[PDB]
């Protein structure tokens, strides 16, 4: 009967406690008439202007939120939310006004019995069946490295990067004009993201597969919905490489995947480091290019202390891996009285969520 | 009156929410009350003034209470008040700064896993644990009261 509801910049995942899946995934996009959300306005960007009410992991529209909260109640789960409790979702370093917002518009708007708001990364964690650990969460337009201990973030240590998914699908369409085809309409653009989700990978010697690549002519075969045959080259493994390699769109302020947790577990106590370093977990859709973790846990152990063999752990559902120890952490006895009650909300306020969501 | 040590016993530790608290003088380091085993030694308090004055001490080093070290989590102020939070398995706590003083208080075992670390392994009905928001919360609004009151 718990509702557990991942807000992302690009995916929305509903569904409920207990579940081992998010049962409603759908775009975090808003349409009007030149009003409609989801699925839907995705599907109708003919007589709609599409707006995201998450950006970068923050909501920045609350009107469309609400929106997207109520498609998301009643159009999706097709529930009552006074009848349920709803743990959402949140980015690290949200900003206290922001979490003050969603906590009234859940107890005002739709009367919610109880509410709780848990970090997207903390709640990866819990999916992967521990409470220490770094987390790196890579989705759609945000990427975050998350020391964490006993279930509770290290926030000084936390490194955010505003790149990720979307950014790579930009790549991919830039990397990709020069083989004299143009990917600029909505379909080409669903062609590339399709390739990329498909067909791209993370090489495991870079320069090794650049030199196979072109000794060999290597080429997939992406098939196109008219019967039409696409041929892609290296940039299968050159667009994922941007997350190693952040300088290849000029983000140079970007460490990288090794180097961000590397430079996160760095700014800890060191008493916690090598419990940091053997248990180093993968969530988000970024994070499920084949040969990722591999990757990762090679440069990792090559920065990593002699006496130190670092463990990264990536399950086959990492993209959902928030949402999962969300239905996780609402089904733990301890968590039941963690929940904050509307009679909270009355007496304090909204700031109550300050001390009890910590 | 309203002595301070029965803020540390009835107000703190009465509340369920700590077993050991320490009501301390910011500059001088004295005793103002303290209760419970988790009181913070007189070294252990110069560390936690340092700590007060460059929140990175908590970062590197969290802090020492009753010889047991506690990893810091997060620091910063939430208005007059400077705050600290720390952790150490199943257990952890707080310092919470007034305008002459600041308290400690300490529940849970240090010792133990967290419940929420045995409820992943094994989720099992089993009595109710002290929430650490919950003796955030109780220290923070005493805080609030003795700097409302100048102390
Ligand atoms: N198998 C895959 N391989 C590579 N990328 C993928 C794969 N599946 C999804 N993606 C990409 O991952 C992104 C979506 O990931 P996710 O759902 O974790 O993001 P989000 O929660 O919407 O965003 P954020 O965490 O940035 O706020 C999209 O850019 C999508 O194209
Ligand atoms: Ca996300």
């Amino acid at each position: 009967s718990s509702i557990v509801c991942d807000n992302g910049s690009g995916m929305v995942k509903a569904g409920f406690s207990g579940d081992d899946a998010p049962r409603h995934v759908f775009p975090s996009i808003v349409g009007r008439p030149k009003v409609y959300v989801g699925d839907e306005a995705q599907s109708k960007r003919g007589v709609l202007s599409l707006k995201y009410p998450i950006e970068h992991g923050i909501v920045t529209n609350w009107d469309d939120m609400e929106k997207i909260w109520h498609h998301t109640f009643y159009n999706e789960l097709r529930v009552n939310p006074e009848q349920h409790n709803v743990l959402l979702t949140e980015a690290p370093m949200n900003p206290k006004q922001n979490r003050e917002k969603m906590t009234q518009i859940m107890f005002e708007t739709f009367n919610v019995p109880s509410l709780y708001i848990g970090i997207q990364a903390v709640l990866s964690l819990y999916s992967s069946g521990r409470t220490t650990g770094i987390v790196l969460d890579a989705g759609d337009g945000v990427t975050h490295t998350v020391p964490i201990y006993e279930g509770y973030s290290l926030p000084h240590a936390v490194r955010r990067v505003d790149m990720a998914g979307r950014d790579l699908t930009e790549y991919l369409m830039k990397i990709m004009m020069e083989t004299g085809t143009t990917f600029t309409t909505t379909a080409e653009k669903e062609i590339v993201r399709n390739v990329k989700e498909q067909l791209c990978y993370v090489a495991l010697d870079f320069e090794e597969e650049m030199t196979n690549s072109a000794k060999s002519a290597n080429e997939e075969a992406f098939e196109l919905p008219d019967g039409n045959v696409m041929m892609v080259g290296n940039q299968r493994f050159r667009c994922p490489e941007v997350l190693f390699k952040p300088s290849l769109i000029g983000l140079d302020e970007a460490p990288g995947f090794p180097e961000m947790v590397y430079q996160s577990i760095n700014k800890c106590d060191i008493d916690v480091r090598r419990e940091l370093y053997g248990n180093i977990v993968l969530s988000g859709g970024s994070t499920m290019f084949l040969n990722l973790p591999e990757r990762l846990a090679k440069e990792i152990s090559n920065l990593a202390p002699s006496s130190i063999k670092p463990k990264v752990v990536a399950p086959p559902e990492r993209k959902y891996s928030v949402w999962i120890g969300g239905s996780i952490l609402s089904s733990l006895t301890t968590f039941q009285t963690m929940w904050v009650k509307k009679s909270e909300y009355d007496e304090s306020g909204p700031s109550i969520v300050h001390n009890k969501c910590f | 009156g309203p002595s301070w040590q029965a803020y540390v016993d009835d107000s703190l530790i009465g509340s369920g929410n700590m077993h050991s608290a320490a009501i301390i003088g910011a500059a001088d380091g004295s005793y103002w009350a303290y209760g419970g085993s988790y009181v913070p030694q007189p070294e252990e308090v110069q560390h936690i003034q340092k700590c007060l004055s460059d929140f990175s001490f908590v970062q590197s080093s969290g802090v020492n209470i009753y010889g047991v070290k506690f990893f810091g989590l997060q620091c910063g102020t939430d208005g007059d008040c400077k705050y600290i939070f720390f952790k150490k398995g199943a257990a952890g706590g707080c310092i919470y700064t007034t305008k002459q003083a600041f308290i400690v208080a300490v529940y849970g075992n240090p010792g133990d896993t967290s419940s929420l670390q045995q409820d992943l392994e094994k989720n099992t009905a089993h009595a109710v644990t002290v929430n650490p928001a919950d003796c955030n919360t109780t220290v923070k609004r005493i805080a609030d009261y003795l700097i409302k009151l100048g102390y």
